[PDB]
């Protein structure tokens, strides 16, 4: 049993069956709670759902086959289970809150992909769309432990730590020294002898961020907004420590729309990059071009943390969720289309242990376990 | 904003 609430954009039902284009409020989800979810990701305009069972569902804008259900054109108004992946126990589906493409890892360490294919995101040799999650035969003889996914490019590590990028080039954002397009999965080189345990990527000129098993955080790609938090605005090609992080303890890692955040063990948050409509959290809407501490959550230990393209979602230890960011669809869930310049505590979910949050480009996601 | 989605409802 699992209860999962929904607020923020509905124009393409990216909420899985509300009535309503902007829940302002956080809303229980009907069709999302029966599924018994262990993971709920959002994309652009879209909405996927990992339950325990290991099948996948979706909803929201069909556009580019981003949802994977074999159509691309609609929108899902109700989650809709990914057929074409049935025969897997799926683990965990990365997807970027700007996204409109995905990968599925499963338990055994496959992984699929499917959506819009520029660039070479869907790491098949090719720029096709694929309407249906397809296995990436690059890495079928790779275990791989976990994936994320930018708006133009991929990510995928090993078992043993070695991570993989593929996708758009440009701006480096792929670490491999150059700014050339991969459409097969390419190993990061420059980043063996560290065990890569957790990888985010960004979107549009976007960043890349990685965090070894003795928390170390890199970063590479595009410098705008001193999203690679070593600031000014200088972008890299290839993977750099960003010095401020080291002995902090950061176990978890996240990429919004050109801003990077991250989650401290002692339940601490850093963020930095573009400030615009305050998706940094410091109450003044300026960049930050190194990390700085979300002090609006001093004395709340965080347990997770979710980013969408200007908003983001923070859960204490004792299930309370705080946001902060634009609202100009509701998805702050403060009741209102009013921007949260700080960490702001989420309206209706008293009484609910919430565990787990994720976000989508305009929409936020709270469940319980 | 590039990245602020619109509302087509």
């Amino acid at each position: 049993r699992t209860k999962v609430f929904v607020w923020g954009l509905n124009d393409k039902d990216q909420l899985g069956g509300l009535k309503g284009s902007k829940i302002k409020v956080p809303s229980f989800s009907e069709t999302l709670s029966a599924l018994n979810v262990v993971q709920v990701a959002g994309g652009s305009k879209s909405l996927f759902a990992v339950t325990v069972e290991g099948k996948v569902y979706a909803c929201g804008e069909a556009t580019n086959g981003r949802l994977g259900l074999g159509i691309s054109s609609g929108t899902v108004p109700i989650p809709r289970q990914i057929t074409a992946l049935s025969s897997y126990v799926v683990k965990k589906v990365a997807v970027h809150s700007g996204g409109r493409h995905a990968t599925a890892l499963t338990v055994d360490g496959k992984v699929f992909s499917w959506g819009e294919g520029d660039d070479g995101k869907l790491g098949h040799f090719s720029r096709m769309n694929c309407d249906k999650p397809r296995l990436i035969e690059a890495l079928k003889t790779k275990r791989i432990r976990d994936i994320a996914c930018g708006s133009s490019h991929s990510a995928a590590l090993t078992s043993s730590g070695e991570l993989y990028t593929w996708g758009l080039g440009e701006y480096g954002r792929l670490g491999h020294g150059d700014n050339t397009t991969q459409l097969k999965p390419k190993m990061v080189k420059v980043l063996l002898g560290h065990r890569v345990i957790q990888v985010a990527c960004g979107s549009r000129d976007a960043q890349t961020l990685a965090l070894t098993d003795e928390g170390l955080v890199f970063s590479w790609g595009d410098g705008d907004f001193g999203k690679l938090g070593r600031g000014g605005s200088e972008g890299c090609n290839i993977p750099q420590n960003i010095e401020r992080l080291n002995g902090q303890g950061v176990c978890q890692i996240e990429c919004g729309a050109q801003f990077s955040l991250a989650l401290t063990k002692s339940g601490v948050v850093w963020t930095w990059g573009k400030g615009d409509y305050f998706r940094l959290g410091h109450g003044s809407d300026v960049h930050v071009r190194k990390p700085q501490v979300v002090e609006g959550l001093r004395g709340k230990k965080i347990v997770h943390v979710a980013v969408g393209a200007l908003h983001c979602l923070a859960v204490t230890d004792s299930g309370q969720v705080y946001a902060w960011g634009d609202n100009d669809h509701g998805q702050q869930g403060n009741g209102t289309t009013t921007v949260n310049r700080k960490p702001t505590l989420v309206q209706g979910l008293e009484g609910q242990k919430i565990t787990r949050v994720a976000c989508g480009s305009s929409h936020s996601v709270a469940w319980t376990t | 904003d590039e990245d602020k989605d619109k509302d087509e409802t």
